[PDB]
């Protein structure tokens, strides 16, 4: 039994060797797999870094601007960009012209920073207004809104001088990136609305960014075999 | 508490071969050696150990009915039982009797018979002349020896089985390496298996080896006790 | 007999047999981590299956309910849009109205029927994340009072959007739905000729590939966090 | 630093049951069995031992008024005395007095009777004649090893048990191998629990045993100086 | 249940040689080298007790045609035949015949003119006078214990010349150390051989040589019969 | 070339108790209790051999200036020097000495006076006279194993007591599972001191207890060398 | 894999009684277990040739010896086994003396030649010539003394081993790296320390064994040599 147990102890630095060499290559395996898993995460991180970054660039500029809606949309308020009672138009204050274009070249820095629109889906300029009921050529709140985003996204493309063009971003899948949405009052941010300070609130640009959702694919390739 | 099953500890005999292609067709086959050496050996122990039995008790049956009175006239009528036991055995119960008969004197009070020894019992009903082959018997003492060391046997190959499935080294799968991993387990089954038979079998043996010594003696005691007593 | 042998070195042969027993579960516990991994990932492929065939149930039931009434539908992009030609859905030349003939408006009722229904039908919109209403034009420039296919593209997703906001009755109304939260689930946009299907513009059918309605459903994302 | 308390070294004794179901039902019942034998073997050990002991105090307790001068005033009452509790008793005491008075060899010196033995007491009064029961009991000697052996059987009783339940292999869920784990550590427990007491009586009974020769042994020393003091 | 494969427990004994370059030729040249220190201590141990039992059946053969009576005229016929035989010898079977054939004394009583012995012949014919160098021989009992060391200087070397090989640390890069420890536990494999094989061969040394010594004394015993029933 | 610490292998004895609260106090304790025993065995065996050479010396100075010429005017000198050392002992070596004289007679060679002996000088210079618990002790013979079995019930003991309490099965979360897992290898080496101390004294026992026996033994030879040079 | 037998031999040129690295461990161990060797193989060699200078004795003073010469040196041998036991009471001498003072004085012929009573075999054999070797206890233990040490290698080793093995949550892998090295560091104590611990006590058992075989090849030697000189 001398030797039995000197034999035995030596099967068992045997299989210490091997269970520590076993567990060395599953933990890597696991930070493999862990590591996967955060790739997953990723587009919602671009899309949180994307807005961060622009909010900071123009809190910069004394430019105000708003991460709302679980960090996906970019608001606009009428306190930074306000548009003229009933129209599309911004006002000639040759202010608020200047006002628009840093937060289309913020947009621009933003997305192109890191190639955070290989994460992008598609990034919606929304038109939002108030429940006070105009009619407007016909066509009501829901046409003043839907007209202030293509005024605001028209702006975009031909007064800031981007080296890459918003117009020719590009998404994760290839297609254009920006699309262009109007909600007249039926997506309003204040119920209430009862003083013109509420109602205001109400009235804004939306800049909505959708991300790109991984495939079967992408979490099969996670299990890292 | 999670419930146990105790059959896992029994091996399956039903498949026994000397090409065992699984880990427990393997197992059961250290088992069963192991069981058979035992067996064996058990067989021949008691095959020696019921012939001392034997032996010393039919003096036991030949001095039951027998006091301290009677023996004057039980001298030649205990003689013929020990002669016709005693047809050319040389050295067993019928002729240690025909030792014993010439060692007797009688007392010199000249009326009535009574009858003593010139020297102690020992010297004529003892291990070494009863017993001799199943004290000393070095075999038989070595086989607990024996079990152990195929339960050992059969422990080092179950474990490098265990160490053979491994799948070691960089770039290897999880369900590969959990595959080895369920290789060192399924070794480690035979190991322990053929261990738990290995050193019970070999304390059983131990034990009942030992046990069938203290009987023997206990019985070769008894004829000391009661030759001398109707012998002074 | 002085000697006797020392009887606790099987003692040990005893001990490193449970020791090595001790570092195979800890080997063993690392494979229970790399198999929960694999359970949890396992657990997001299923979810999202789920919520993927879902999504195609939608829109074989939107294309079979409104097949039945002469309303032809396609799904294209691999089970994930319905796109409503121009041959269904035509809209006037550069502008988003239609065409006042009663039957035109009927149909538009009848798909935002059956879209309602198919999403409504075994509580399907819980796998759903958006759907998309988009508006799409040809690549031919066009004024319309200055906005363009921007203008017209939207304009025309907002008139079928508004038409299943007012004409139809469904308890839930459309733009109540909500995805798996508690978010709406509608999108309506438009997208211009940025977003062609067709891409030479040679003939006249060609173009009208590109004048579309598209109806684009997103699932849930399945939250590999479990 | 994590906090450890001895009592979960003792079994549950309360529910002992000879078919055991869960892990710490067979380690009570593995332990129970270990003390059993154990204790059997203390009592036989101690059996054999009082019996040397009462042999020795009494022919002690016969001899302590005795001094040089009064040996031969007294010789003949001994012999008496000897045979007053000999009544059978082949090899007792009372036997060993026997045989050791005939040897007593009478010298004159002079005018006082003076009493010799041609032989060394030791010779009548030492181990094979006093306590040959316990000195060389070979099953008594093995005691130690049987139960150092019953602890090793528990653990690769208890090894193959709780690895018998570990299920590996492609398919296998979280819940089934965390449930293998759990059997794993349970046969872990069985185990080292069964070392622990197996050894722990083994060396227990062998320090016992040893003490109670040593014992036994200083006794008989003081019966052969005493002896040598009063029979030159 | 998992296959497994066996065929590694045969080595390849073609390519031996004293200079071993890897673990598998150094496997196979301490299972060889066991090998032949078993067989040599096997032709050993069995050469030198034919010489045994063939001193034994040479004196049974001069004795098988005898009945009780037809001694006295062979109790000398015998004699010279004996001396055919006994010259050269040092202690042989001849003049083990001599040193007792003398110290027969001569009855006479009247006419039952007989021959009886004066002692026992223990002393005589035993194993001491014709199996003197069998079974108290100590190197052939110590014999399983260099056949068990061999195997495990045969493990360890190949344990220790595997775990030289590693170029091992903290700094060493993963999967070069991954790749290191998957040789050492393959080539554990091989080295563990030795020791399976120097267990067992022990084993069946110890088995064959203590059925040997058992063997002999069958026949000395078996010889004693006759000389007992023979020669009273 | 890594560095190793062989200051861990001595534990901290700082606050032993016989409470343990954690393993290492658990571990600490054992090793101290396996020194403590192995020190006790040490000073006995020391304290019982120093005596025997103390005291033999005493007759060693005594005989020392002897001489074959001298012996036949200097014996009553050493037995008034034994009654100066011995002052009604029956134990010491002065009534070893004493004890001699008598088995000295006295032959005649022409015309002078030398004298002989009867029995010889290991008569009564012996290692049972002398040395009785130094040599034939089962009980110090049985240390080493002591020493094994105690250090081995320690590190069964820490490996019972890290798994005693450990909550696993399929309601316990995997990140639980591997903190109680790794718990009790990172706590194996804490539970295997033992083993190492325990294995270690009990082989430095067997090695110096075996080295005492042969000293005293070689003093013993010595004694009787020159006792039977002078005195033939 | 290659293997070089060389890698089995330890550096002993820096050995030291605080050895600082895994191999001045192992090659303490080594350098104890070859010195214990060598030292209990001078002391089997030294109470061996007392031995055998007793058995040489009576075969190198005895060259002279012819048949012829039966009584004339029952004499003569008498002052010369008391030449070397000047006064000793024991030895070689002492066996002599009790088997010369036991011979009976026998009478056939004119020539006188002497015969025995008891066979020489029981005074001049085995348990009265090597006692001191044969029954040895020191020297019985000493296979087990040297197998012993090297288990005590194994044990240092594996302790050492897991020493610094580091395993569980917060664990990286150059931390479990470094485990592995001290494992293989602790290993190599154990294996180089159980090679040369057992190697060793094989061949201390077999030298010791063939001693003594050697011993009763002279004892033998020396009784064949007395049997048909002194029937
Ligand atoms: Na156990
Ligand atoms: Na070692």
């Amino acid at each position: 039994w001398m030797s039995f147990s000197d034999l035995m102890s030596g099967l068992l630095v045997i299989f210490i060797l091997a269970a520590v060499a076993l567990i060395i290559e599953l933990t890597q395996k696991s930070e493999q797999i862990d590591a996967s898993i955060e790739e997953l995460k990723k587009a919602e991180e671009a899309r949180r870094n994307i807005l961060i970054d622009i909010k900071e660039e123009l809190a910069k500029q004394n430019i105000h601007v708003e991460i709302v809606e679980n960090d996906t949309v970019l608001r606009i308020p009428e306190s930074t960009l306000s548009f003229e009672s009933g129209k599309d138009t911004l006002p000639e204050n040759t202010t608020v012209k200047n006002e628009v274009r840093l937060i289309g070249i913020a947009l621009h820095k933003a997305i192109t920073t890191n190639e955070r629109w290989k994460y992008l889906d598609t990034v919606f300029v929304e038109g939002h207004t108030d429940s006070n009921g105009i009619w407007y050529r016909g066509k009501g709140n829901w046409g003043l809104s839907t007209d202030r985003a293509v005024s605001i996204w028209k702006l975009w493309q031909t007064e800031i001088n981007v080296a890459p063009k918003l117009s020719v971003l590009t998404n994760y899948n290839g297609q254009l990136l920006f699309s262009v949405s109007g909600y007249a009052d039926t997506r309003r941010v204040d119920l209430q609305e009862t003083t013109e300070e509420q109602r205001a609130r109400n009235r804004r640009i939306d800049i909505r960014f959708t991300v790109k959702k991984p495939k079967i694919e992408d979490y099969e390739k996670a299990k890292n075999v | 508490e999670r419930q146990i099953e105790l059959s896992w500890l029994l091996p399956d005999f039903s498949h026994l071969s000397f090409h065992p292609q699984t880990g427990t067709a393997l197992s059961s086959l250290f088992v069963a050696i192991t069981l058979t050496v035992t067996l064996l050996f058990i067989a021949y122990l008691l095959y020696k150990s019921i012939d001392v039995v034997l032996k010393i008790n039919w003096l036991q049956k030949a001095l039951e009915p027998l006091e301290r009175k009677d023996v004057a006239q039980k001298k030649e009528v205990l003689y013929q039982l020990a002669k016709s036991k005693s047809k050319g055995k040389s050295k067993g119960i019928g002729f240690l009797w025909m030792e014993f008969d010439e060692t007797l004197v009688e007392v010199r009070k000249g009326d009535q018979i009574e009858i003593r020894n010139t020297l102690d019992a020992g010297h004529f009903f003892n291990t070494y002349t009863l017993a001799n082959s199943v004290t000393e018997n070095r075999l038989i003492a070595a086989v607990p020896g024996f079990l152990t060391a195929l339960g050992v046997i059969g422990t080092f190959m179950g474990l490098q089985l265990g160490l053979a499935d491994l799948k070691l080294g960089a770039g290897v799968d999880v369900t590969t390496m959990q595959d080895g991993v369920a290789g060192v387990v399924n070794g480690a089954k035979i190991a322990f298996l053929t261990s738990v038979w290995g050193v019970a079998l070999s304390v059983f043996f131990n034990f009942f080896e030992k046990l069938c010594e203290q009987f023997i003696r206990s019985k070769i005691r008894e004829l000391e006790d009661k030759v001398d007593f109707l012998f002074p």
